[PDB]
């Protein structure tokens, strides 16, 4: 469950 | 954590208070059981020899393995002041506290004790049907009005007094109205046991000018005392005392005689299930439960839908995961409550899915995870929506003069843990409204 | 209720405890919980007569959730519609209904079962050369279907036109009509002798949903509900096969209207000849007597204008009288105009088959009297374990907008601000990274996008083909 | 050596412009921008734009009935 790590993106 | 609290707070009375502690043999027999298994055996090594034993031979008996647990025997039986040292002869002698051997003595060989466990009237009760109902009853509208339920009958100012100046209920008078808290939901989640703890110990540092020994003295000769019989009336303090408790569900008392109950044995030692309950993918809530204690509770995190005598079926929303939020109930604490008042059906088909998994792979063990993981995150994300905006109280500090003064003085906000944001090329930062007098002296000089 | 003391906590129950009731003594083994109000039932999946009660709750009782462990049906006017037809009266759905249930089944639950469990059965529609004949069993009905205000051994002739108006009629009034054929007796039909060759695997839900229909021995109409990819086509073909007479299909799509031919040539005996394609390539028709058409509602419910080639061929499909249509997703069929085709085209039995029977308006209740009542229903998670279909990890991924792009989502008004929340970066680096992680893993992989543009802008991004509206067949 | 009563609002890009609208229509929400992260506010409107905010991002949550 990937709640708490960074958002995605470039 | 139960016997770690109670002997917690035997450890930071006053050695005086404990040496006049130990004169009741029922208190010894109670203070006795709380202690390591390899502190009751040296305890009864030495209790019956009027000698003193040097400390080296306590080492001997324990084995290279067992090494470890004679440093915790030691050092546990050391701050209660039962083991006293006396060093001399070049020898660092051990011996036992006098009046701690005596008392367990007398209770061992049946000396003369003071009615230190009671007396009997003779004049019994029936358990089934008065005990347990009254305790139960009374034990039910303390933690109902606890939950926040509404209830006919309110407690006593006693208790309620007790409540709200514990951390238990955080109470506003502009609010008007009670609350549970983060200890709240965890003091519901503990057993009952822990649960009774918790509100005798608050009652303990409650007091004020009534013995804090003569508390201790009921407390733990309570537990001395066999359910479904009487025993005559002791202190002066213990009287009012007496009463007190009564408001808590321990002693039921007919209007000269009291009778202690259930929940009083459960005081000294340990000793479909109800509550067990169903949660699906579709944040549905089953919940296999006959008991307005588990409703309420339930209530506090579940739109509860209907109900029928064996079970209640409500569903999860983000309104009540908000509300119980709100309150300060964390997420985690709410994971925990479904996790250990989980179905058998969700362990065992929780159990085939790990078996699946550790079938095609068994490299890797994944964790035994109950209920499905997408309610946890999503409650998870709920609360992260609340953490969402952030804001601090304090001040902005601005036009320095000089590069050196902007580093000396936020750098001296970071050395003090007052340093919430700052940038170099504005030369500005900000720091919290807690710091701000010290960051203010520290500009002057 | 009666003498029963409330609980503390009953307040939180605004009118919905169910206290009032007692607990039977074989709480243990019995599956159900019966709401005495809104009609819900809860269903223990994980207990002894689960299986015996799924199949008997699908029939009187539309699932409202259908999760792991706890399912929840619901009774209302429709579901106990669909259960009255396949030889159901109130006797036995209250028997069982009490032998399942832990708690005594509640006079309000029993009242709605007796109102709408007695209607079926005594007015039947039938087709002679075109024309509709209202025919009844019984002399009495004259006096009531010629008195009524709508309307207009004993049979009487009613307008083509006019179907649509009485069997919604009929539902008003005490007595709905059922649409029952005896393929067997019927002879003025020319047969068609196809059956499906022993390669054959007829699956057992598949027979479940046709044993639903030709339960008595005269096929049903109605509509059967299967999840996607549990071989719906099969369904139908089995069902053209069985009744062994002229068929008709309607599929929504020219693609699709191609699939269906090929299966129905792979799965069963059905010889070339005599199946015609009725698409917008190709429009001629079998000449032989019995034959299949395979064709598509905007090719057949058009009624404004129709060219000079597709003028022939839909006099051709409205002259014969048919005998088996099957409506491929027919959560379309109840539309402002393609309901017209029901209608037009006449048929002695019809079929819907659907994976999803929900449509955003109220209008999906209309298939009630267009085809007829829901005959069977699968689960998906069903199958899923049993191999019948694939399952899916379905997921959902945050894509948070750029601030650059979020900036003018504010300010934008509705109709634009969907282009600028489909467009944003973000979404663009997530699929290429999904994309180009799953084809190494040797997946094949689809892009849905309602939008077009998105859809070429991506497609000459990422060099890869794409198809919309635009694209010929 | 100035210091500057207010509060420190920490957030992401998308509430940093929720609030700069905000500020937009109400001019004495924002006192001051310090970085992409940070925002000087009034206090008497922290408890009033972090009140405002939740009901704007109601919309994009679908609240079934
Ligand atoms: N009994 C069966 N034996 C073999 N393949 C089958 C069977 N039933 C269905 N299939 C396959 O399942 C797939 C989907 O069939 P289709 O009729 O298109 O499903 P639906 O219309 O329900 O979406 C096709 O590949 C079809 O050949
Ligand atoms: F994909 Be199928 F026609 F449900």
């Amino acid at each position: 469950s990937t709640i708490g790590k960074t958002a995605l993106g470039r | 954590s139960l016997k770690h609290s109670v002997t917690q707070y035997l450890e930071e009375i006053p050695q005086q208070v404990q040496n006049r502690l130990y004169t009741s043999p029922a208190t010894c027999l109670a203070i006795y059981r709380i202690l390591p298994p390899l502190a009751k055996f040296f305890i009864m090594a030495m209790v019956f020899n009027e000698n003193e034993v040097p400390l080296l031979d306590l080492d001997k008996w324990v084995n290279s393995n067992g090494k470890l647990q004679f440093q915790n025997a030691i050092k546990s039986m050391k701050s209660l002041h039962l083991l006293i040292p006396n060093k001399s002869s070049g020898t660092l002698m051990i011996n036992l506290n006098p009046t701690f051997k005596i008392s367990l003595r007398n209770a061992l060989t049946g000396g003369e004790v003071q009615n230190s466990f009671g007396v009997v009237v003779e004049e019994n009760v029936v358990s089934l049907d008065l005990l347990d109902e009254y305790s139960a009853n009374k034990w039910e509208t303390i933690l109902h009005f606890m939950v926040g339920t509404p209830l006919a009958k309110i407690p006593s100012e006693k208790v309620l007094n007790l409540l709200k100046h514990s951390k238990l209920m955080e109470e506003v008078n502009s609010t008007g109205e009670f609350k549970i808290t983060n200890e709240g939901f965890q003091f519901l989640l503990q057993e009952i046991n822990s649960q009774l703890w918790t509100l005798l110990l608050q009652y303990l540092k409650m007091i004020e000018t009534m013995d804090l020994v003569d508390v201790l003295h009921f407390i733990f000769m309570l537990g001395a005392l066999e359910v479904g019989k009487a025993y005559k009336i002791l202190s002066e303090t213990q009287r009012i005392m007496l009463q007190d408790m009564r408001d808590y569900g321990l002693v039921f008392q007919k209007h000269s005689i009291f009778y202690p109950t259930k929940l009083a044995l459960m005081l000294t030692s340990d000793t479909i299930p109800d509550g067990s309950l169903i949660v699906e993918t579709n944040f549905k809530i089953y919940s296999y439960s006959n008991s307005p204690l588990q409703i309420a509770v339930l209530s506090l995190f579940v739109h509860l839908k209907a109900r029928f005598v064996n079970m209640v079926l409500g569903q999860i929303t983000r309104e009540s995961i908000r509300r119980a939020l709100t309150n300060g109930i964390t997420a985690d604490q709410i994971i925990a409550y479904l996790e250990t008042h989980a179905h058998p059906q969700m362990r065992r088909l929780a159990e085939e899915k790990l078996e699946k998994k550790l079938e095609l792979d068994p490299n890797c063990k994944e964790p035994l995870q109950v209920l499905p993981p997408t309610v946890v995150d999503q409650i998870r994300l709920w609360q992260l929506e609340l953490d969402r905006v952030i804001t601090y109280e304090g001040s902005l500090y601005s036009d320095f003069e000089t590069s050196q003064e902007y580093n000396l003085l936020s750098k001296y906000a970071q050395d003090i843990g007052v340093l919430l944001w700052k940038d170099d090329k504005k030369k500005k930062f900000f720091i919290s409204k807690e710091g701000n007098s010290q960051v203010l002296d520290f500009a002057k000089r | 209720p009666a003498d029963f003391v409330p609980d503390s906590v009953s307040g939180m129950f605004r009118s919905h405890d169910f206290s009032y009731l007692r607990l039977r003594p074989d709480h243990a083994s019995r599956p159900l919980w019966i709401s005495p109000s809104d009609g819900r039932i809860i269903l223990e999946s994980f207990s002894p007569l689960a299986e015996q009660a799924q199949d008997f709750l699908v029939t009187i009782a539309e699932p409202i959730s259908r999760p792991s462990h706890i399912h929840e049906y619901k009774i209302t006017a429709y579901s106990l519609y669909a259960a009255v037809s396949v030889g159901l009266e109130t006797d036995d759905i209250i028997s069982v209904l009490d032998r399942l249930s832990k708690v005594p089944v509640a006079e309000s639950i029993i009242n709605f079962i007796k109102g709408a469990t007695i209607s079926y059965g005594k007015v039947k529609l039938v087709i002679k050369h075109n024309r509709y004949f209202v025919e009844t069993t019984q002399a009495d009905i004259l006096q009531m279907l010629l008195n009524d205000s709508v309307i207009g051994v004993h049979s009487f002739e009613i307008a083509n036109e006019s179907v649509e108006v009485v069997k919604k009629r009929c539902q008003e009034i005490d007595y709905p009509v059922l649409e029952e054929y005896d393929f067997r007796n019927d002879h003025r039909n020319p047969d068609l002798d196809i059956d499906l060759k022993p390669s054959t695997q007829i699956r057992p839900y598949q027979e479940k949903s046709l044993s639903k229909m030709f339960g008595n021995g005269r096929a049903r109409s109605g509509i059967i509900v299967l999840p996607c990819g549990a071989g719906k086509t099969l369904v139908g073909i089995t069902a053209a096969c069985t009744i062994k007479k002229s068929v008709i299909v309607l599929c929504t799509s020219s693609v699709s209207v191609m699939q269906w031919r090929q299966q129905f040539l792979q799965w069963c005996t059905l010889q070339p000849e005599n199946c015609a394609v009725f698409t917008s390539d190709n429009k001629e028709m079998f000449q032989t007597e019995s034959g299949l058409v395979v064709s598509t509602y905007s090719m057949v419910a058009n009624t404004r204008n129709r060219s000079h080639d597709s003028q022939k061929v839909m006099d051709f499909l409205t002259g014969r009288e048919w005998g088996f249509i099957i409506l491929d997703e027919v959560h379309v069929v109840p539309a402002a105009m393609f309901r017209r085709v029901v209608s037009t085209i006449a048929a002695h039995a019809k079929l819907g088959l659907t994976a999803t029977l929900v449509r955003e308006d109220d209008k999906i209740g209309d298939l009630n009297f267009l085809i007829g009542p829901k005959l069977y229903e699968a689960n998906w998670m069903e199958l899923s374990q049993k191999g019948h279909i694939a399952n899916v990890q379905c997921a959902e991924v945050w894509c948070p907008m750029t601030a650059e792009f979020y900036q003018e989502y504010l300010r934008e008004t509705a109709r634009k601000r969907m282009l600028l929340y489909i467009m944003n970066p973000t979404k663009f680096q997530a699929c290429q990274f999904l994309i180009q992680y799953h084809e190494r893993r040797g997946d094949k992989i689809i892009v849905f996008s309602d939008n077009v543009y998105a859809l070429q802008e991506y497609a000459l991004k990422m060099g890869k083909p794409f198809i919309y509206g635009s694209t010929p067949q | 050596a100035r210091a500057r009563k207010g509060a420190l609002v920490q957030c992401d890009p998308s509430i940093k412009a929720l609030i700069l609208q905000i500020d937009a229509k109400m001019s004495d929400i924002v006192l001051e921008e310090l970085d992409d992260t940070h925002l000087l506010v009034n206090p008497s409107k922290v408890e009033f734009v972090k009140h405002e905010l939740n009901r704007l991002l109601s919309k994009n949550i679908y609240n079934p009935m």
